[PDB]
RNA sequence: CGUACACGGUGGAUGCCCUGGCAGUCAAGGCGAUGAAGGACGUGCUAAUCUGCGAUAAGCGUCGGUAAGGUGAUAUGAACCGUUUAACCGGCGAUUUCCGAAUGGGGAACCCCGAUCAUUAUCCAAAUGAGGCGAACCGGGGGAACUGAAACAUCUAAGUACCCCGAGGAAAAGAAAUCAACCGAGAUUCCCCCAGUAGCGGCGAGCGAACGGGGAGCAGCCCGAGCCUAAUCAGUGUGUGUGUUGUGGAAGCGUCUGGAAAGGCGCGCGAUACAGGGUGACAGCCCCGUACACAAUGCACAUGCUGUAGCUCGAUGAGUAGGGCGGGCCGUGGUACCUGUCUGAAUAUGGGGGGACCAUCCUCCAAGGCUAAAUACUCUGACUGACCGAUAGUGAACCAGUA
């Protein structure tokens, strides 16, 4: 269809545009929790090119060990080292994928075109210097418990915003689902949105 | 911050109004003020609470939360004393605001 | 006495005031002796003292 | 005397808290013959422990910081120190017993000297070196077995466990007698891929590359003579930035509940400052602190400069190439590499290589040498954690590696 953008005066409407994926609200809810999660430590195992002297390290006793710059790791024995048993690749985290990852990126991405979510903003408030404006324009949007939500733009980070409420600032090139909704909601710019239809 | 240089005031203790200096600080948070005491058993100005014991830790105990050195505020408290050789702390003591 | 006394002395003042001093310590050892009369202030400076100018004895 | 309950006890679970652990990340990284690490014994008015020092003994001196109080953990008694500004936190210097590599000799810390090997050598130890320590990383040698093959002698586990020697903060390799999709690539490692492909194997089980490509990081150069000189060598001056640590400072209303609000309700404020802690109960505006800025330390590497100094001609290294005998090792197959015994060439109008041998193309030239860069732990400092919570978590949050 065609999605209203608005203006500094939050006018009723602008421009349009739009993002076209059967949307899930079966693919915005866990995703970045397991980002909140596995973002957070992940002890791999082989993941290192730690290599063994063999004997004749230093004037000692010194076992083969998957050694590497003065602490052993890999083997089973040592810390830091791979988990003996079966099923899981980092620490308390989600095993999965690389495409629903992703599809919760297209899928997101399409959550902005729905109803009861986000606006598209015009290009100017990129421009915005001060925050308190930003509040005002979130005001009459009738979107400023969205700082609960989050928000975003797209050219630079925007640092009349990232002061705002639970404001982590990112650019239409490197979102991520956690970006597209800090919680399945999150908001954008007009030119934000044509940047990130590719 | 507080200073055992620093003459203070009480408010809300027994030892509201009286004026003294500090006698030293704990890192528990408590400053004794000079002239704040009790009545031993024998009369021995010496400061401290009151219940019957034995082997005690002196000093009234007043708490930071209570007292009055500086505190730019519509209040009833007035002067208070206060170093000088740091330079940078006499601006500041010269404002009306900081100290 | 002070580092700025111990340099004003000569040579032999500070060999007269060593000497003079290592007495004083001696007498001091009335501690075993449970003597009233010992104050453990001086004893403390008397060690330091003969130190201090054994130091400044090295610097002439 | 059986059962349930009640009061009290025992016991210590449970709930809550935790000055501890566990895990990850960033930074930083060596110590010693001017005699260290460690240990012993001492040292405070009283002190038994721990810590700090060491007979100038939980301390002395200087400068800077800091600040008016302080005399370590212990908040005791007595006493004392501080404004001739201490306590406390940071550079440099002085002192620095004995043993210990110790090294005169002997010795369970006690008594008398450069011991031993070696170089130079005025051969006098006269001038020097080695002899130890250090968490584990790199290199060079020696080299199993349990086990797998559901037995076992190849094979496999292993080139691992363990033994020996040695370096650095990093090590090894390296400019091609190469590669071999070509009128082509073109120093060497490492990462991904090529491949689980080629190849090996009672071809049984299993074993297992490389060329190339995409990346990271890029640098190429030295030995007989002629000539001459801006590479090198010696010395001088001597940082920026960055990183780590430390440092400067003000401010609190109304109603209700309460012993006290950091409560509930009402009103208001700051924010290049939407970390944390403290304060009689959940305080961003009560105090510290956080932006901000300053200071100290390390970095010190480098750059600049003085005197040194190009370039040219020819060749290019034999018990080797290679062959035979016997072994080791390798994915190496008649086609890997190396050791030992014997034999043994030619030379660029030459020789080697392109996975079989020998005569004809293409590539490249050994038997001499050097070479920056691309990462890797966690002792140490700091930070973080949907981690655990004191029969949990490190054995150790309490004297613990103690009793």
């Amino acid at each position: 269809m065609e999605l209203v953008l608005k203006d500094a005066q939050s006018a009723l409407t602008v421009s349009e545009t739009t993002f076209g994926r059967d949307f899930n609200e079966a693919l915005v809810h866990q995703v970045v929790v397991a980002y909140a999660a596995g973002a957070r430590q992940g002890t791999r195992a082989q993941k290192t090119r730690a290599e063994v002297t063999g004997s004749g390290k230093k004037p000692w006793r010194q076992k083969g060990t998957g050694r590497a710059r003065s602490g052993s790791i890999k083997s089973p024995i040592w810390r830091s080292g791979g988990v003996t048993f079966a099923a899981r690749p980092q620490d308390h985290s989600q095993k999965v994928n690389k495409k629903m990852y992703r599809g919760a990126l297209k899928s997101i991405l399409s959550e902005l075109v729905r109803q009861d979510r986000l606006i598209v903003v015009e290009k100017f408030s990129v421009e915005a210097p001060k925050t308190k404006l930003l509040a005002q324009k979130l005001k009459d949007m009738a979107l400023e418990d969205v700082l609960i939500i989050t928000g975003e733009l797209d050219e630079n980070l925007f640092l009349a915003a990232r002061n705002l409420h639970k404001v982590d600032v990112r650019d239409a090139t490197g979102i991520d689902p956690v970006s597209l909704i800090a919680f399945d909601k999150v908001v954008m710019t007009a030119d934000a949105v044509k940047q990130v239809e590719e | 911050k507080i200073r055992r240089d620093d003459e203070v005031i009480v408010l809300t203790g027994k030892d509201k109004g009286k004026r003294g200096k500090v006698k030293n600080v704990l890192s528990s948070g408590k400053v004794i003020v000079e002239g704040i005491n009790l009545v031993k058993k024998h009369q021995k100005p010496v400061p401290a609470l009151n219940q019957p014991g034995g082997i005690v830790e002196k000093e009234a105990a007043i708490q930071v939360s209570n007292v009055a050195i500086f505190n730019a505020a519509t209040g009833k408290a007035d002067r208070v004393g206060f170093r000088f050789e740091d330079g940078k702390k006499v601006r500041f003591f010269k404002s009306n605001s900081e100290t | 006495m002070k580092a700025k006394e111990l340099r004003e002395k000569s040579v032999e003042e500070l060999n007269t005031e060593l000497l003079n001093l290592l007495r004083e310590q001696f007498n001091l050892r009335m501690q075993a002796a449970s003597g009233q009369l010992q104050q453990s202030h001086l004893l403390k400076q008397v060690r330091r003292d003969v130190a201090r100018v054994k130091t400044l004895l090295n610097e002439k």
